[PDB]
């Protein structure tokens, strides 16, 4: 499972970094290029793929 | 360094077909991609294509 | 100021004096707008703005969500408080909407009936403003970081496009020829800008820390390469003669086109003699930028002293171009400011930032 992801907003490969703040149960995914940021709740079973998942889902939901 | 022919002999075969050695085939590969890369770096080539 | 009016009436001073002095005074009194608002439609940060060059009424805005909004800046209502309403919108439901962020939008000069928009979806689309349909599309092998049409060309209608490829593309809007390219850069071309003075002069700034001026008619590469030191650290041209100590992610010719303002990721802005690329050594202090893409900043027009409005973190830093003296920080944005566009008719400013807001700065009183 890759940790760096293509940004849904600027389509820059591996430009998204994921930070797991487990102490606060929050994952923050940020694109280095276009500076888009997204915050989602996470669990101890969560992974950066799950945070990027929640980001893609939030984008598609907001774009309806 | 290309080695000489004795390090990579071209052994002749029951007929006339001269089979080359693995090193010779590999030097063929290196040469073709070296020439091809040379013409790309000499010309305009995408940095990722040159890479 | 009553002195200014009296001198204008009595002919002591040319009306030019009052006009430019009052323009400068208005720019100095720039503040968060008391009675003005801009309609919010972008779901993401605004990466670019462009007020049309003729009549200065309509404004384009490209968002990080790929939509393009067309606003009317005129206060067609009778109140002193108004919102810049959105006339048109390439929204998510448009058949030709950009799939990724729109990074540059530009009105066609000489006519408001057409505009262009380049996106990280590797497309430069040319839109008919009336029907609001794509008149043309140019596809690129790599994402577009910036594009620019010449604000002066009555003869050519080339769009200079800077992508992550090391080549500057020149797309002819006359019969569609995107094959023309300029060689000489080595990394992504983060900014491109045509000279407002010379028809065929194009300045290109790339991540290789170099800024090159090209005569696109010419067959012999760039005209000038900008050098910080002008020759103090002189070396055979393979890696020396850098404009900045980082990525040069913004270009802006001054109003007259005799100088060039380059902003780079070394936290420095520099002013260059546009005729021989000599550094004028104007200081400007430290200009904070860390943008990984092109940075859009503009200069003032029709004032006694030229100003440059640079995005500076979540603020707009206003500098005097030829002295470098820091005028002020326009401080009203909540995230990093991506673009600022200057309305020269009324010395107004419109800034788009990552907080999904377009803020209008108007002179006070
Ligand atoms: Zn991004």
């Amino acid at each position: 499972l890759e940790t760096q992801f293509t940004c849904p907003f600027c389509n820059h490969e591996k430009s998204c970094d994921v930070k797991m703040d487990r102490a606060r149960n929050t994952g923050v995914i940020s694109c280095t290029v276009c500076l888009e940021e997204f915050q989602t709740p996470i669990t101890y079973l969560s992974e950066p793929v799950d945070v990027y998942s929640d980001w893609i889902d939030a984008c598609e939901a907001a774009n309806q | 360094p290309v080695p000489p022919l004795s390090v990579r002999p071209a052994v002749v075969m029951q007929g006339s077909a001269r089979n080359q050695d693995d090193l010779t085939h590999k030097l063929a590969d290196i040469v073709k991609i070296n020439n091809q890369l040379r013409r790309n770096e000499q010309n305009g080539a995408a940095a990722h294509v040159i890479a | 100021m009553l002195g200014f009016l009296s001198a204008r009436q009595t002919g002591l001073e040319d009306p030019l004096r009052l006009r430019r002095a009052e323009s400068t005074r208005r720019v100095l009194g720039l503040e968060l707008n008391k009675d003005r608002d801009v309609e919010r439609i972008h779901g993401g940060g605004i990466n670019t703005l462009d007020i049309e060059p003729v009549e200065g009424r309509y404004m384009l805005s490209g968002g990080s969500d790929g939509v393009i909004v067309l606003y009317d800046l005129e206060n067609s209502s009778r109140q002193s408080y108004y919102t810049c309403k959105a006339v048109c919108s390439i929204g998510r439901d448009h058949p030709d909407v950009h799939r990724y962020s729109v990074e540059t939008v530009q009105w066609y000069p000489h006519d408001t009936g057409m505009f262009t928009s380049s996106s990280f979806d590797k497309t430069l689309k040319v839109w008919d403003t009336n029907t609001l349909q794509t008149a043309d599309v140019f596809n690129f092998e790599e994402t577009v970081y910036s594009h620019h049409m010449s604000p002066v060309s009555t003869k050519h209608c080339l769009v200079a496009v800077g992508t992550r490829g090391p080549k500057v593309q020149l797309c002819d809007l006359k019969s569609g020829s995107c094959s023309h390219i300029l060689q000489g850069h080595r990394q992504e071309i983060l900014a491109v800008s045509w000279s407002p003075r010379y028809d065929y002069i194009l300045a290109t700034a790339s991540a290789d820390s170099r800024v090159k001026l090209w005569d696109v008619r010419r067959a012999s590469g760039c005209l000038i390469t900008l050098d910080q030191h002008n020759g103090k650290k002189s070396q055979a041209v393979e890696s020396a003669n850098t404009a900045h100590n980082g990525k040069v992610n913004g270009l802006c010719f001054t109003s007259d086109g005799l100088h060039l303002l380059t902003v780079g990721t070394d936290n420095r802005m520099r002013l260059w003699n546009s005729s021989n690329g000599e550094n004028t050594l104007v200081n400007y202090g430290k200009v904070c930028n860390n943008s990984k893409k092109g940075l859009k900043f503009t200069v003032s027009c029709g004032c006694s002293s030229e100003f440059v409005f640079v995005p500076y973190g979540s603020t707009i830093a206003v500098y005097t171009v030829y002295s470098g003296e820091q005028i002020t920080m326009l401080k009203g944005h909540y995230k990093t400011v991506d673009c600022c566009v200057f309305q020269s008719n009324f010395q107004e400013l419109y800034s788009g930032s990552r907080d999904c807001n377009i803020l209008a700065w108007v002179p006070s009183l």
